[PDB]
Formats: C-alpha cells, structure tokens, sequence
C-alpha cells in the first residue's frame, strides 16, 4: 500500500516507542470487552466474565502479544500488504473461520489504544496515517477468504 | 419506527409469499453465501452444497421466525426475546451480517414478488427487516445499564469545560481519517485552526453535553436534531459512526487515567445510543 | 477488477436484455423512495413528495437515465474500472460532494431491480457476479475522494 512520506515518517516513528507485549495485551484485552461477541473464538481462554477477568488473563495477553507482533512484521512491508499476510490470511479464513469484520473492530480498538498510550503525541495526522494502515491491514487478512 | 402503512404493507407481502416462505428462506441463505463468502465462516458445521437437508432446515426456522415478527410487528421485542438472546449469548454474529442477510432477503422476495414488490412496499420491507436485524442484536450490549450511566458521567464531568475543544479536535480527526465526511461541508474552510470547525466542535459537544444531562430522556432531548439531521442535512447514518469513533480516540487522548476498558465500553455504548436517536426519524 | 470469464458473460449476457433508460428511472426513483435521505442532491427537480410522484418525476427518470447510462459504458471496461471512471469520482468529490455511500446504496437498489425485473433469471450465480461489478464500481467512483 502506498502513504505519503509524512505519513510512513508517521508510521514507523510512533513504532518504535510500541512495546508489543504490552500494546498487544492492551488491544485484544480491550476487543473482548468493548465487543464481547468476538469471545466467541476465544472459548478456551477461560474466564472472560468481567473487563478485570479479561484484562488480567494470560492467555488473552499472549494472544495479543502473538497478534501484534504479527502486525508489526506487516509495517516492514507496507507496500505489499497481501503478498506479507497471505498465509495467515488462508489460514484465518480456513482454519479458524474469522468473520473478518473482527479484524477491522480489532483495529478501531487499536487506534484507541495508542491515543490512550501516548495521548497528545497521537495527533489527527498521526491517526489518519494510522486509520490507513489498519484498514490496509484487514483488507490484506480478509484477501483470501472465499 | 414502522407506521401502521409499513404494516400493512409487511403483511400483504408476506401473506403473499405463504407457503414458500421456507424455499424462499433457503433461496436467500444460497444468495448470501454466494455473494458475501465471509458470511460463511458462522456455518463451517453445515454441508453448504446446494440443495443441502440443513441449509434447508436453517431456510424454514428463518423464515418462521419473520412470519413470527409478521404476525407479532407490534411486540418484536417480546416475541423474538428467545432469538435475541440466542444469537447475543451463543451465536454471536456480528451485527454487520443481518444487513447482508436482509439484503439478500429483498433480492429473493423481488425475484418472486412482481407484483406486489412496488417502490412502496419495497421501502416498508426494507424498514422491517432493519427492524428485525435491530432487535436480533439489541442484547449484545443492551440498553445502557446504571454502570455505564455512572461511567458515562464521570467521563463527561472530568471532560468539564474542554468539551469545546474535544469536539473540534474530533472533528478535524474525523476530516482526516475519513475523507468521505467532508462532503457533508462543502461551505466550510475544514484547515486545521479553522473557527467554522471550532464553533462547530463547540454545537456538537454542547449535544453531547445536553445528551448525558438527560440519558434517560434522550429522545426527547435531542428530539430537534434528530429532525434537523433527518430532514434537513441528511447526514447518511454510516458518517454517525465514524465521528463517534474519532470521539473517542480523543477522550482517549486527553483522559489518560479515566479511559479505563469499562469506561470505554460505556461510551462507545453511549454513542452507538446518541447515534441511533439522532437517525431515528430517516425513515 | 477480477470477475472469471463466466462471471463476465452472466453480467454481459443479462445486460443486453436491460432497457438501459426504464431501469434507470426505476432505480433512481426506488433509491429516493427506499433511503429518502438521498434526496437531499435533487431539490431542483420538483416535487419528491410521494413514492409516485418520485417515480413519475420527469428529472428523476432522466437523471437516472444518465447515471444508468455511464454504468451501461462502464460494462465495457470491466478490466479497467478505476481508469474508466476516474474524472467522473473527481467530479462527485470536488463538485458535486456525494457521499460515496450513496453509490453503495444505488448498488443495492440496482441488484434489487435486477432481480424484480428478470424473477428467476436473476439466479444466485448472476445476483453474486452483479454483487462484485456494483461493489466494483461503488469503489471505482469513490477512489479520488481526498
Ligand atoms: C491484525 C489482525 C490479526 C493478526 C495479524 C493475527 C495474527 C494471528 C497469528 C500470528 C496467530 C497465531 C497462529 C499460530 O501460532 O499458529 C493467530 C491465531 C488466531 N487468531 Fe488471529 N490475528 C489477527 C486478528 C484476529 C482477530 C481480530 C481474531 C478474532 C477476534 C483472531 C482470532 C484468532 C484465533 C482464534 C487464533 C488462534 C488462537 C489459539 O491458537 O488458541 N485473530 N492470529
Ligand atoms: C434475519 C435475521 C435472522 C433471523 C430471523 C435468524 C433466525 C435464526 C433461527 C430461527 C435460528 C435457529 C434457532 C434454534 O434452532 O433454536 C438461527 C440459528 C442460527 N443463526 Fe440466525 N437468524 C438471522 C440471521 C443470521 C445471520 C445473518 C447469521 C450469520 C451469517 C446467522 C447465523 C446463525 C447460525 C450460525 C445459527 C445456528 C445454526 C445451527 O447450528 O442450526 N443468523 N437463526
Ligand atoms: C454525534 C453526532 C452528532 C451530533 C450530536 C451533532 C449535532 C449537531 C449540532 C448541535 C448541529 C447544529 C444545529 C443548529 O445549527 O442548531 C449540527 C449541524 C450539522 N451537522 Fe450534526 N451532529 C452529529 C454528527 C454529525 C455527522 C456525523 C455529520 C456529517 C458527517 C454531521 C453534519 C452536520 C452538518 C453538515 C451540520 C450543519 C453545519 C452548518 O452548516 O453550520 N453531524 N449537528
Ligand atoms: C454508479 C453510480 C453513479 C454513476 C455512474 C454516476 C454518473 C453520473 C454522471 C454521468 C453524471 C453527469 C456528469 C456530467 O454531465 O459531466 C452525474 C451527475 C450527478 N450525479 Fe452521479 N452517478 C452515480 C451515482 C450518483 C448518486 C448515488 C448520486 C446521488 C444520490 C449522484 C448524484 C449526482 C448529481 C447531483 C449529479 C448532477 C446532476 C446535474 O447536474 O444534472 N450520482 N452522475
């Protein structure tokens, strides 16, 4: 996909502050509860009850941990979304059969997310470049679906 | 809301449809999985093959279930409760199927329907299977709860005599990040530091404002806007999701503390329900 | 955009039996009907008043004649979508400030006609290639919005 230089700048200068543990945590923990009907793929996680249950789950932390850092590998390659996540695309669609609307709730969550982290940093051009990658993102994950 | 000549309208149409209502539900069921594939991926279970015992079996409970609301149009609520409950607490599609669905239902019926399936009753069941999309999904969250009027309060309060300013800035976030919404203000200079922007910001957040002041008579609260917005800007609904969104990205952005994941759940809540109010009278 | 060379030949072959001018008019008139709030570009032509005064508006059928028309020219160019329709987004975006949600509401109200007019010609098949041409060029007309 392509963004304006401003915008890539944009990108990949607030990247490097993320902590992808942390971030990943923050964003599937916060999809779960904002969203609560996405728990359905998450059945064996255990107690999803309650926003305190959600966010202080290991296993939905290192879900997160797994999902963000699959993201950021995509940020290396933004100009071929779809040649970098068309394996997991396959798989998501096949495998585990994500409706994928989720990955685009996933990224309005995530966007909420930065702000919430970085606050005045996370600028409206900042956001925009932001929005552009995330639903470059979904699209590149949803490509293989059929 | 549907008015009595959407009604009739339902009824005539569906008293014409009878018997087939079974064959036209799987018919629909066939259309979508071959237009909208993703709509796939809530049936990995079933044999999908053409003419499949379960796509037919899933067909007829579709369909009795909307002659159910036909016959029930004006206690849906209560008469498709169990429905509700199924599809919020079991199945939990998300809500962006029941359009696709709806649509593919419209499709099947103009296919069979010619004359009966008038500009009119076209418009009325369109209206009616919004409806029913509406109440099928109305549990996934539910109305606003005493936590999330607590937590909405709060949020506001703290927002205090910034709510000028928050609403501006996400207004710009929205010019930005969505593009398509400028549309909607060809008269305005949208530059960033923009006064029209500003004053605007100012009108949006004193509704927001007036919103929580009266969260449980917000109908009537907002009862001009709604006109304002459905007769007069014609906002198409879609764009009242995208300025919620930049909402709350900037409370997020100027609430570090008080943006917990319980308080942004109750938010989010409370926008999708100014949302809703403010496009109630579209149609 | 990508259709299969039978997915081409369903859309072309039904095509051929469209009265480009009545389906038009029935469109248009059913999108200002079905979803009022797209009137809201066409105070000029009169009165909108009721359903049948809409679809006996004389600017309504000649209005719809002319986007019809092009969606007609669009047909040929099937490979080329985003080229052929190009000064066209330009112009529903710097001019005339249309929402591009609204070519995604006549796209619905298009297949719907379709399938009133040709019943059980209008097969599952034809109705998912004429989904992915009308999200095709929905998404063509919205490209150079900015
Ligand atoms: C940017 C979006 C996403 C990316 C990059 C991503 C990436 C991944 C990766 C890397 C795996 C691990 C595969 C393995 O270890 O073999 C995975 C598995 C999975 N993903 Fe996604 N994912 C995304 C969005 C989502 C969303 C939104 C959902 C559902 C709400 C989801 C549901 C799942 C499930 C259920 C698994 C398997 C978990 C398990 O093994 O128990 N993913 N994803
Ligand atoms: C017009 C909206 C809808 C109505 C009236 C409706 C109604 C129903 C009914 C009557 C049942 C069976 C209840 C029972 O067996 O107790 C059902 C089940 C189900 N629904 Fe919905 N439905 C609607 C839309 C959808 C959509 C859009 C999807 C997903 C694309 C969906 C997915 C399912 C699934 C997966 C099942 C379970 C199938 C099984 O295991 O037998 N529904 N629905
Ligand atoms: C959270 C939802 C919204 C609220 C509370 C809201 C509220 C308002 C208010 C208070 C006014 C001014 C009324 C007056 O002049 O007396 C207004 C006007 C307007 N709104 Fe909405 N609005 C919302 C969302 C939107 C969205 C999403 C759009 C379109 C993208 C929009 C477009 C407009 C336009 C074009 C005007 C007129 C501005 C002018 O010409 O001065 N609104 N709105
Ligand atoms: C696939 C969808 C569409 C196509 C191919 C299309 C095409 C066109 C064409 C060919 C023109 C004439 C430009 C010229 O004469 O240079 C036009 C004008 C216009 N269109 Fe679109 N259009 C579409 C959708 C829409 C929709 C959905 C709306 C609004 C609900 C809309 C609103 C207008 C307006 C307001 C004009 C100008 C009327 C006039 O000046 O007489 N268009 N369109």
């Amino acid at each position: 996909m392509h963004l304006t230089p401003e915008e890539k700048s944009a990108v990949t200068a607030l990247w490097g502050k993320v902590n992808v543990d942390e971030v990943g945590g923050e964003a599937l923990g916060r999809l779960l509860v904002v969203y609560p009907w996405t728990q359905r793929f998450f059945e064996s996680f255990g107690d999803l009850s309650t926003p305190d249950a959600v966010m202080g789950n290991p296993k939905v932390k290192a879900h997160g941990k797994k999902v963000l850092g699959a993201f950021s590998d995509g940020l290396a390659h933004l100009d071929n979304l779809k040649g970098t996540f068309a394996t997991l695309s396959e798989l998501h669609a096949d495998k585990l059969h994500v409706d994928p609307e989720n990955f685009r709730l996933l990224g309005k969550v995530l966007v909420c997310v930065l702000a919430h982290h970085f606050g005045k940093e996370f600028t409206p051009p900042v956001q925009a470049a932001y929005q552009k990658v995330v639903a470059g993102v979904a699209n590149a994950l949803a490509h293989k679906y059929h | 809301m549907l008015s009595p000549a959407d009604k009739t309208n339902v009824k005539a149409a569906w008293g014409k449809v009878g018997a087939h209502a079974g064959e036209y539900g799987a018919e629909a069921l066939e259309r979508m999985f071959l237009s909208f594939p993703t709509t796939k991926t809530y049936f990995p279970h079933f044999d999908l093959s053409h003419g499949s015992a379960q796509v037919k079996g899933h067909g007829k409970k579709v369909a009795d279930a909307l002659t159910n609301a036909v016959a029930h149009v004006d206690d849906m609520p209560n008469a498709l409760s169990a429905l509700s409950d199924l599809h919020a607490h079991k199945l939990r599609v998300d809500p962006v199927n029941f359009k696709l669905l709806s649509h593919c239902l419209l499709v099947t019926l103009a296919a069979h329907l010619p004359a009966e399936f008038t500009p009119a009753v076209h418009a009325s069941l369109d209206k009616f299977l919004a409806s029913v999309s509406t109440v099928l999904t109305s549990k996934y969250r539910g109305v606003l709860s005493p936590a999330d009027k607590t937590n909405v309060k709060a949020a506001w309060g703290k927002v205090g005599a910034h709510a000028g300013e928050y609403g501006a800035e996400a207004l710009e976030r929205m010019f930005l990040s969505f593009p398509t919404t400028k549309t909607y203000f060809p008269h305005f200079d949208l530059s960033h530091g923009s006064a029209q922007v500003k004053g605007h910001g100012k009108k949006v957040a004193d509704a927001l404002t007036n919103a929580v002041a009266h969260v449980d008579d917000m109908p009537n609260a907002l009862s001009a806007l709604s006109d304002l917005h459905a007769h007069k800007l014609r906002v198409d609904p879609v764009n009242f999701k995208l300025l919620s969104h930049c909402l709350l990205v900037t409370l997020a952005a100027h609430l570090p503390a008080e943006f917990t994941p319980a308080v942004h759940a109750s938010l989010d809540k409370f926008l999708a329900s100014v949302s809703t109010v403010l496009t109630s009278k579209y149609r």
